[PDB]
């Protein structure tokens, strides 16, 4: 659904987020702490093998 | 498919290949490409 809209990844890790009852107005910069929460943890994922 | 042979191949009378519904999906996602709540909505419900 939010694929044809063309929502971003993090954009969709926002959106699970929001389920929390945690919007923007919540979170530190979500823009800056979603991307790299998740590219760090990619790093280290591959890091571990 | 019946005569599984193989990994990814069946028999009939030809050697085959194993499918899956994912390809209704590329076609989903790439038919309705377009998105909004209502011109896209009202447009989908004529196709619809």
């Amino acid at each position: 659904w939010s694929a044809a809209a063309g929502v971003p990844f993090s954009l969709s890790v926002q959106y699970r987020i929001n389920g929390l009852g945690v919007t923007m107005n919540v979170l530190s910069e979500n823009q800056k702490m979603i991307a790299s929460a998740f590219n760090n943890a990619l790093g280290a994922i591959q890091d571990g093998f | 498919c019946d005569l599984r042979m193989g990994a990814g191949l069946c028999v009939d009378y030809s050697k085959s290949r194993r499918a899956h519904s994912s390809v209704s999906t590329g076609y989903r996602l790439t038919t309705f490409e377009p998105y909004t709540p209502m011109l896209v909505n009202d447009s989908v419900q004529s196709v619809d």
